């Protein structure tokens, strides 16, 4: 029924967990530690949730294109050294 | 194999076709069978003969391979509860004055 | 009321270990629709084999092929040769034994007990192959009777546990008397 | 044996001519050299009268329909982008 | 948010840590704890929906297992809520061949309804056997009249038309092109056979293409 | 104390709330009533937020 | 010669600097209520 060693790591773990108390400090200097560990956890846990609605949320909406191609050059590119395809690009008249 | 992929669109639309000398007498009839070959289906048959047939490389609710980590470290969890409670429970026993 | 719970529990451990020795047994646990013996037809894949129906030649089946990052490489292990489902089928197997020999050697009261844990360890070896099946599936589909034998043991698993444990409890408190 | 091999036999059939398949012997579909003005690869042995016709993924375009003759396509395609290019894991609550 | 397998193994977790919760709190007769089978259940659903306590476990063990199941029941609720918020904030093809609820046809005399008569293919065969023989008619007279047959029948009726037509996805108000082209060709300007005018009128159309004139067209 | 009237309606709506509880339902019939409120809420407040 | 011969150039997770605050008042919070228990 009060704080000591074992007490304390689970009325720590269960504050976490958002699981309720069997028991909460009563004096003021265990009040604080009580407050402020609160807040650590609402923070934390709110904002797992909240990065883990991200990432679902993203996942459900390095070359895509010649854009892309013609945009870089740490990629080389290239054709048939003799066909279409080079005679294609050697005569275009599109920007890219 | 290795499968190791076609990227964007394509960049123009254009078409192969069987060549002959410029006049050539083959020309009108091997235009002809190109025709009667497509319209049989015979182009797209052989497309498919060698490209997929023998290819080598062939939800949104949360799946539980997503979670099943959690489920692993329940039951471990679960199971080494039990280890405790049974050897504490063998100790007690083993602790009373003979 | 003792007596008929000790019925109940040797009619409960006896129908868990044939639920699931028959659910490891059989192959109706996947009704997938892939290749038979090496056309896609529906199968009714198994623990063990992948075994075809509707089909050209249906009735003929094989082996599963389990295998073709060192994680994969444990979850097809441990699904291959499914340890799990049968370390069920071994510890309901065990439960049983100690309740049977709870007639003889009688007034231990101290081997029922292992007897519930024999059978409360069956079920969460149950439920890991459950979830080791159903993630290494992931690597339409529905699932057959066998998959439900197998969960209808781990329920009847657990149910049998708790009467040994309260036959245990209520034991030592007789003594305590 | 191949695609091409198997559209020579039916065309040979349904044109009703004898053929000898025969590997262009520079390896090349056919370009014109500016320079030499030259035709190479498959579309020079036509207009060399080396070859009586080619079967090959020969590209339809203007240049070479101007020196050769060419079917209707027997495919359709385009220019594309060949690039080099998931299990979740068990531990990936923490991610 | 959850696949079935999920809730499923959600309910044979609730049991196993219930009944381990019971077992341990109460097995050893030096305990003789009020965690019986009915309170470990109680216990177990009340931490699992995040209500109330009432009861926690002061063994060692027992609060092993709440433990777990605390933690099991933060990652199971917060990836249900993080997952609704995903689902709210934000015929294909051969479909039209395996199926009947979806009547589909061409206009009633077109390069597309000769397509479908002659083709070898089986898909093609198939959907030209089923819409020659559908009645009503699924054939129309005219593109516009197909047009309006798919926008007034509910997604009842597919229209098969040239990609190139299928300009009306950019039209006020309903439609739109799925899958790929099933065949390749192209429109042409035609001539009686024969005529003086083919010749210029070949060499024109070339013209006009290089010079980007049928593109400019298009768009 | 035990659920009068008064007592039930301040647990439904600490439930509600998700403010935990001062008292829970002992019995049977209590805790069906008790477990089909507390889902509700839980589904209800997930999809508000 | 001009512009390259003389050329001078040649959802993640979430990380511990957005939740740092946070750490910084829990200590300070312990350190605060060690103290008040020393005082009194
Ligand atoms: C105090 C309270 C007590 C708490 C008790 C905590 C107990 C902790 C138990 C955790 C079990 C770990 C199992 C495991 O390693 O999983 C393996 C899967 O392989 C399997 O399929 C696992 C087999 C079933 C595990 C049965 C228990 C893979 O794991 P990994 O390779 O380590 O993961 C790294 C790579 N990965 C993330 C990509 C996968
Ligand atoms: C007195 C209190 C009694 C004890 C109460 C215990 C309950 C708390 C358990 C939490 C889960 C712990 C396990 C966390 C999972 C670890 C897995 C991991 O670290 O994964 C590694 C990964 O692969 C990258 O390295
Ligand atoms: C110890 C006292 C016990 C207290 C008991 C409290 C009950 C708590 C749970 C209620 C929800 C359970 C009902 C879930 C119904 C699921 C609906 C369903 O079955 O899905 C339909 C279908 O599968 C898809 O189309
Ligand atoms: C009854 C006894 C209870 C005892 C009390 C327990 C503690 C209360 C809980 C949390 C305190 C949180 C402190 C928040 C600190 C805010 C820091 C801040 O605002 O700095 C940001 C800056 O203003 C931007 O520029
Ligand atoms: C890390 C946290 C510290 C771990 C415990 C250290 C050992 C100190 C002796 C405590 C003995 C148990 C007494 C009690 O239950 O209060
Ligand atoms: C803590 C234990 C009970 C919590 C409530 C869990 C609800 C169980 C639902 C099980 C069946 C779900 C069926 C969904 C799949 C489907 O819609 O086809």
């Amino acid at each position: 029924n009060e704080f000591g060693i074992f007490n304390s790591l689970w009325f720590s773990l269960g504050a976490f967990m958002r699981q309720g108390c069997d028991i909460s400090p009563r004096s003021l200097s265990g009040r604080i530690v009580g407050g402020v560990w609160w807040f650590f956890t609402l923070i934390i846990i709110s904002s797992y949730t909240a990065n883990l609605a991200a990432f679902l949320t993203v996942e459900r909406m390095p070359i895509e294109s010649a854009e892309d191609l013609s945009k870089q050059t740490e990629i080389a590119y290239g054709t048939l050294d003799s066909g279409s395809t080079k005679e294609f690009f050697r005569r275009s008249k599109i920007a890219v | 194999k290795p499968c190791d992929m076609k990227v964007g669109g394509n960049l123009d639309s254009k078409g192969y076709g069987i060549a002959t000398p410029k006049g050539s007498s083959l020309r009108t009839p091997v235009n002809l069978a190109v025709l009667k070959l497509s319209e049989q289906g015979v182009l797209d048959k052989l497309k498919n003969k060698w490209w997929y047939d023998k290819g080598e490389c062939g939800t949104s609710a949360l799946s539980l391979s997503n979670v099943a980590g959690v489920f692993y470290i329940l039951v471990g969890g679960l199971g080494l509860a039990m280890l405790v409670a049974l050897i504490e429970f063998c100790y007690k026993s083993r602790a009373e004055a003979k | 009321d003792r007596g008929v719970q000790m019925l109940l529990t040797t009619v409960g451990a006896f129908a868990a270990f044939s639920l699931m020795t028959i659910a490891v047994g059989t192959d109706y646990w996947l009704y997938s629709r892939g290749v038979c013996k090496t056309e896609e037809v529906m199968t009714h894949s198994g623990l063990w084999r992948t075994c075809c129906l509707e089909g050209n030649f249906k009735g003929l089946c094989k082996q599963i092929d389990h295998f073709p990052d060192t994680a994969e490489y444990f979850l097809r292990a441990v699904r291959a040769s499914s340890i799990f489902p049968i370390l069920s089928v071994i510890l309901l197997f065990m439960g049983g034994l100690c309740i049977a020999a709870s007639e003889f050697y009688k007034t231990r009261h101290n081997i029922i007990l292992s007897a519930g844990i024999f059978f409360v360890s069956a079920g969460l070896s149950n439920i890991i192959g459950i979830i080791v099946y159903i993630s290494a599936n992931a690597g339409s589909y529905s699932y057959g009777w066998s998959f439900y034998f197998g969960a209808l043991s781990f329920i009847i698993a657990e149910m049998v546990g708790v009467l040994a444990v309260h036959m245990f409890i209520d034991r030592h408190k007789q003594l305590t008397a | 044996e191949g695609y091409c091999v198997d559209l020579a036999a039916e065309i040979a059939k349904h044109c009703g001519f004898k053929y000898k398949l025969t590997i262009v012997g520079d390896g090349k579909y056919g370009a014109r050299d500016a320079d030499t003005k030259i035709w190479n690869g498959m579309v020079g042995e036509l207009v060399y009268g080396k070859a009586d016709i080619a079967i090959a993924p020969l590209t339809i375009t203007l240049v070479r329909e101007e020196v050769i003759d060419f079917s209707k396509p027997f495919m359709s395609l385009g220019i594309s982008i060949m690039i080099k290019k998931s299990k979740p894991g068990v531990f990936s609550f923490l991610d | 948010p959850l696949a079935y397998e999920i809730w499923m193994c959600i309910v044979f977790a609730y049991i196993g840590v219930s009944v381990v919760l019971f077992l341990v709190s109460r097995f050893s007769p030096y305990e003789w704890n009020e965690f019986g089978i009915f309170n470990s259940l109680w216990f177990s659903l009340g931490a699992f929906m995040r209500q109330g306590c009432d009861i926690s476990p002061r063994s060692l063990s027992g609060r092993i297992v709440g433990g777990v199941w605390w933690f099991f029941t933060l990652i199971i609720i917060s990836s249900y809520t993080a997952n609704l918020a995903a689902f709210l904030t934000v015929i294909e093809s051969e479909d039209l061949s395996k199926q009947t609820e979806i009547a589909y046809g061409t206009l009633d005399s077109g390069s597309t309804k000769e397509f479908f008569r002659r083709s070898k293919i089986a898909v093609f065969d198939k959907m030209w056997t089923y819409m020659r023989s559908a009645e009503p008619s699924v054939f129309v007279r005219t593109t516009a009249e197909g047009v309006a047959r798919v926008r007034k029948s509910k997604g009842k009726y597919a229209y098969l038309l040239e990609s190139t037509m299928n300009y009306i996805e950019q039209r006020k108000p309903d439609t739109m092109k799925v899958g790929g082209n099933l065949d390749s060709k192209g429109y042409g300007i035609a001539t009686p056979k024969g005529s003086s005018l083919r010749t210029p009128v070949n060499l024109a159309v070339l013209k006009l293409s290089e010079q980007g004139v049928l593109d400019k067209l298009k768009n």
